[PDB]
RNA sequence: AGGUCUCGUAGACCGUGCACCAUGAGCACG
RNA sequence: CAGAUACCGUCGUAGUUCCGACCAUAAACGAUGCCGACCGGCGAUGCGGCGGCGUUAUUCCCAUGACCCGCCGGGCAGCUUCCGGGAAACCAAAGUCUUUGGGUUCCGGGGGGAGUAUGGUUGCAAAGCUGAAACUUAAAGGAAUUUGGCGAAGGGCACCACC
RNA sequence: UUAAAGUUGCUGCAGUUAAAAAGCUCGUAGUUGGAUCU
């Protein structure tokens, strides 16, 4: 750290706080809005009803079709 | 990168310089960027000297000099071969070329 | 034109370094030495290597050395090294000497000698002339 | 098959009249041929390639591909050594190494862990080493404990001598070169730290170039 | 130089020095020679204090007494005034010279032809022989050099201050360096001068050689 | 400005001591400066020492002596414990057997080893190897 | 006191390269390249092409 | 496409937006 | 090094330098083994007794070493005090 | 009383300025 | 010009000018927060002070202004390095850092989305401050070498180029 | 989800060029405060 004082605690809590907050996987781990907007709802499986068959294409270094499923 | 240790310019406590025009250009380029020409030259210098001195009605009359100065815009500077591209071990060396003619 | 290569050159040196005594200044002479003593496949390296035999020679006995070193020590310079003059050249009877290294001369180890004189101080106006 | 030296320091090893290279490390004579090290250290020089890998620069003729080849040489008891050698053909390369790393090794001291009992072990403090952005830490540890490390400089301490170490690093430790030369830079200063017993007044012998004069100018020419 | 009276400015070792121009240095001071300096006289030039510069000759002429071998000793010299000077002390003294253009790696390159292996080193000017000084520091080589009030000061271990524009002061100092090293090594003695010239040390231009050979017989 | 006159004299003999200077001065004085070269002293990282007192904050040249390594200063001022005395010197000094870290006790400015020895501790200073 | 060896043909490929190795002195010019090199060209039979063997 | 030019397309894109926004309430 | 069984069990010791005190490495090339030589008292003839000075690589490479060896002279006796 | 003072050489620029540039179908081998 | 509502030329509104009322944005960059301590040299510059041969406002005497020789303190700056640091460009600070703690504000976490949507706030307006998410991606980037490629500048050679 | 992460850095990160010091200044809380008393 760099604010080094014996009598202040709280001031470098908050900054700790701020700086942690303003991350990406935390900040994705402790909002709402990521485990609403996944298809799972935060479950490690989920049981689904096959309604389409389609095929969709590769990349550009690798050429093929991949088989997948409309669930 | 960093290309050199000032700016281009001669700057170094001032932050604003008054700009000026180019010749060549109308460029409003800063005064201590600007690459400065002092000319000295005069009316006439080799093709007309001595017909004019043998078609003066004063002996031994010299003839006038025009003093002019030229403020140069680096674009102006390079395509007029006035100022030309060194090395990079060269490149700090701040006494004028030697003035041999 | 007539620029010669390096390993004419390279004989020269070494024939001229290795063999000085037997080494002479006509050029017909060296030819017959340099193939008494060395051997040579061809006839225009020789000429080549006699030539450049004694150019070199005549050239350390104009004037000084540069490109090689000296074993018989260049006798025409070392001669005029061995001649000692009658004067020392360093014993002169009046020797110019500021008052400042004079004041220095009282405090070291000596007072006032005969040699020894006080000249004034020859300050005109200044000294570090105009460069910055 | 039989070797010529070339120098003064090589002719006085070779007479039989210098005893060991502990008095040429305490003089800090240079070394400048690769004989003095396999002429008093024994059969116990082994010999470890790390990593061969090929650096090129293009030109008309495609790009000429070079080889670059780090090898570690040393006793397990003692002395320790890293090369660096660049080269068109492997095995030139892999020679080429094996000979500067056995110019460039250097001395080490063992230190203790609490009690001075026995042979030493670790390390006697903590000493560092820098090369280009790579920091090595080299932390004692107690006995019986074992280097925890990467695999290569864990490599290089067993094949140092020493048992147990603590070590940490930060930086681009993927880059192999720098990262052995920090290694080899942290176990190469462990003789340049003071340590209070060290204090005594050191008494100077003479120069293991004055006690041979008469013997070197009758044999070295 | 010892404290004992034995080893002093007699009588005229002090003459010579000033009528060589000895005490005279640069017109440029450098902050190593605060102490190897007297005082700077009228119109810029600083005055070098001969007593320390006969001291410091008496402990560079102890170190080079101070080995056995005297082939161990190089001196080098690359100025054009300063030829003969080493030429002739390596005649009197059995030392090895290196007159002009000292190659680089003669004491690295181990596989050339100009590899030498000397214990003590001395020089002439460290202004103008930085190239000996760098190759030295490679190796063990201690190092003595004739340096002036303006000639910076690294990899030197023995400094004597003195002027190295005039060559008879070169010359002289070069001379008498000899002499005492001859002195205190056992083979010249105190009470009479072996002095054969004080002027075979000097270096001459050739045109004052062809007015000199004019003049004589 | 200056608010410890401890790290600034501290800093200033250790550039002293990387860059194999004799003797050092330094501006400002204390106590606490004092009793920690003379621990030093006691110690033998440090022979002689000398005092300027002026009728201000006094001077202070030191004659330093080549076996010194680094010598740091803890800002600011932390509690020790008995029990964590151990835990700040095994990853404060270099070495178990050897180097040593003072702190103010109630008796006197000294170092940790007479500490362990009289079961007592206090606020800390720094530490010299 | 020197060697050359050149092979040309298809090697492990469809095109066809000039692989050479080279090791020692080689002399090109002048008269003594008669009467000290010695130049053997042969062709060699494959189920894919004919290689060409130049040593020196 | 530097900067400068795609900001004065994005403040452009903006003011329409909101122009919009104010003429529809 | 001592050990607590009391040995030598270090293999050797280094140099220490005369000037800073400071430890010279194995690798460290620009120390010297500096040797300087002593007078008689009667005569100023060579004796045969030497003085020996070490002095690191740092020293040499910053800047000043001579006066560290005028000021290991001094101490010695060769230079005289009023120098 | 003479009449052509002696020696060496860069002393060089100067009605001189140029339109007309859009695009790349791909790309090995151990 | 193939295509100019572009480079170019001739006119030309609002502005460019002043007085008062607004907004608070720049490569507002030394792309380097502030105070304080320590750690090399050199040569000049600007201010104030101090000391010392000599010249000048004509010739003798004082201090004044100009000039020369040093020194001190603050400031804009310049050259060199194994003090040291850095990934390297380079740095007397960007040093005194694993041998990690002088004191204290603001701020950054792969690249986009995005300074975007929404809300608040300020403003006549233009806009300013605060400021996301979904989704997508294994790269995006910083220094420095080798032929390369310049509608970049030079230098050299050639009767298969010229005179 | 933890260690590896010295990639949340209190021990223990960075802010010239890789992400980065408000345009500058004043100023209330909070933080840090010269020497000296056995
Ligand atoms: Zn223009």
């Amino acid at each position: 750290g760099k604010c080094r004082g014996l009598r202040t605690a709280r001031k470098l809590r908050s900054h700790r706080r701020d700086q942690k907050w303003h991350d990406k996987q935390y900040k994705k781990a402790h909002l709402g809005t990521a485990l609403k907007a996944n298809p799972f709802g935060g479950a490690s499986h989920a049981k689904g009803i096959v309604l389409e068959k389609v095929g969709v294409e590769a990349k550009q270094p690798n050429s093929a079709i991949r088989k997948c499923v409309r669930v | 990168t960093k290309k050199r240790r000032n700016n281009g310019r001669a700057k170094k406590g001032r932050g604003h310089v008054q700009p000026i025009r180019c010749t060549n250009c109308a460029r409003c380029v800063p005064k201590d960027k600007a690459i400065k020409k002092f000319v000295i030259r005069n009316i006439v210098e080799a093709a007309a000297v001595r017909d004019i001195s043998e078609a003066s009605v004063f002996d031994a009359y010299v003839l006038p000099k025009l003093y002019v100065k030229l403020h140069y815009c680096v674009s102006c500077a390079i395509h007029s071969k006035v100022v030309r591209n060194r090395s990079r071990e060269a490149r700090k060396d701040r006494t004028p070329p030697p003035r041999f003619r | 034109g007539r620029v010669r290569t390096k390993t004419v050159k390279k004989a020269a040196r070494v024939i001229i370094e290795k063999y000085y005594t037997r080494l002479g200044n006509d050029f017909h002479t060296n030819k017959r030495v340099c193939e008494e003593i060395a051997i040579i496949p061809s006839k225009k390296l020789r000429n080549k290597i006699a030539g450049y035999v004694t150019h070199l020679m005549k050239r350390i006995q104009r004037g000084p050395v540069r490109g090689i070193s000296i074993k018989l020590q260049e006798e025409e310079r070392e001669r005029r090294d061995n001649y000692v003059p009658e004067v020392s050249a360093l014993d002169q009877e009046i020797i110019e000497v500021d008052p400042d290294t004079k004041e220095m001369l009282k405090l070291l180890d000596f007072g006032s000698l005969s040699n020894l004189q006080v000249t004034q101080p020859t300050v005109g106006m200044n000294f570090k002339t105009p460069r910055g | 098959k039989e070797w010529l030296p070339v120098t003064k320091l090589g002719r006085l090893v070779k007479d039989m009249k210098i005893k060991s290279l502990e008095e040429i490390y305490l003089f800090s004579l240079p070394i400048k041929e690769s004989e003095i090290i396999d002429f008093f250290l024994g059969a116990s020089l082994k010999d470890e390639v790390l990593k061969i890998m090929p650096v090129q620069k293009q030109t008309r003729a495609g790009q000429r591909t070079r080889f670059k080849a780090f090898v570690a040489i040393g006793d397990y008891n003692g002395h320790v050594g890293l090369g660096v050698k660049c080269s068109k053909e492997v095995a030139t390369a892999i020679r080429g190494a094996i000979i500067l790393a056995k110019l460039s090794i250097v001395p080490v001291r063992r230190g203790y862990w609490g009690n001075k009992i026995g042979k030493p072990h670790t390390v006697p403090c903590k000493v560092t080493g820098r090369c280009g952005s790579v920091l090595v830490r080299l932390i004692p540890a107690p006995r019986g404990t074992g280097i925890v490390s990467a695999p290569v400089p864990k490599k290089l301490l067993m094949m140092a001598g020493i048992d147990d170490c603590y070590t940490s690093a930060r930086g681009c430790t993927a880059t192999l070169g720098n990262f052995a030369k920090a290694t080899f830079d942290a176990i190469s200063k462990t003789y340049s730290y003071l340590t209070p017993d060290l204090w005594k007044e050191t008494v100077f012998t003479k120069s293991p170039y004055q006690e041979f004069t008469d013997h070197l100018v009758k044999t070295h020419t | 130089s010892g404290a004992l009276d034995v080893l002093q400015m007699k009588e005229e070792d002090v003459l010579k020095f000033l009528a060589a121009g000895t005490h005279l240095g640069g017109t440029n001071l450098d902050f190593q020679m605060e102490q190897y300096i007297y005082k700077r006289k009228s119109d810029g030039i600083y005055i070098i204090n001969l007593k320390r510069t006969w001291e410091k000759l008496l402990l560079a002429a102890r170190a080079i007494v101070a080995i056995e071998n005297p082939a161990d000793v190089s001196v080098i010299s690359s100025r054009n005034t300063g030829q003969r000077a080493v030429l002739k002390f390596a005649a009197a003294t059995g030392a090895t010279p290196i007159a002009g253009r000292f190659t680089p790696g003669t004491f690295t390159n181990q596989i050339q032809t100009a590899f030498r292996e000397p214990r003590l080193l001395v020089v002439t000017d460290p202004r103008a022989d930085h190239q000996p000084l760098t190759e030295a520091s490679y190796v063990n080589l201690p190092t003595i050099a004739l340096c002036n009030t303006d000639s910076p000061l690294r990899y030197v271990d023995i400094a004597i201050p003195c002027n190295n524009k005039g060559a008879h002061s070169v010359g002289l100092m070069w001379w008498m360096l000899a002499r005492e090293v001859l002195r205190m090594r056992g083979t010249i003695s105190r009470e009479h001068p072996w002095e054969v010239m004080p002027d075979l040390y000097f270096y001459r231009d050739p045109e004052e050689i062809e007015k000199e050979e004019q003049a004589a017989a | 400005v200056r608010m410890n006159v401890l790290a600034d004299a501290l800093k200033s003999i250790n550039n002293a001591e990387k860059r194999g200077k004799r003797q050092v001065l330094i501006r400002p004085c204390s106590k606490v400066i004092v009793r920690f070269l003379t621990v030093m002293m006691k110690h033998g990282y440090i022979g002689e020492f000398e005092i300027i007192d002026d009728h201000r904050a006094g001077k202070i040249v030191v004659n330093l002596t080549g076996r010194l390594n680094k010598c740091g200063v803890i800002s600011p001022r932390f509690d020790v414990q008995l029990k964590d005395l151990e835990k700040w010197q095994n990853n404060l000094l270099p070495s178990r057997q050897f180097g040593f870290i003072v702190l103010t006790t109630s008796a006197g400015i000294m170092d940790h080893e007479e500490a362990r020895r009289k079961h007592t501790g206090g606020k800390i200073l720094g530490f010299f190897f | 006191k020197g060697c050359e060896v050149v092979v040309s043909g298809k090697l492990r490929g469809q095109r066809a390269k000039s692989m050479k190795f080279v090791d020692g002195l080689m002399i090109h010019s002048g008269d003594p390249v008669n009467y000290y090199v010695d130049t053997a060209v042969r062709h060699v039979l494959l189920r894919q092409g004919v290689l060409g063997i130049k040593v020196k | 496409m530097r900067a400068k030019w795609r900001k004065k397309r994005m403040r452009r894109l903006k003011r329409k937006r909101r122009k919009m926004r104010q003429r529809s309430k | 090094m001592q050990n607590d069984a009391g040995e030598f069990v270090d293999l050797y010791v280094p140099r220490k330098c005369s000037a800073s005190n400071r430890i010279i490495g194995a690798k460290d090339h620009a120390s010297i083994q500096m040797n300087v030589a002593e007078v008689d008292k009667v005569t100023g003839r060579f004796n045969g007794q030497f003085k020996t000075y070490a002095i690191c690589g740092a020293i040499r490479r910053m800047g000043e070493s001579d006066d560290s060896i005028l000021r290991l002279a001094k101490a010695d006796g060769i230079v005289s005090k009023n120098f």
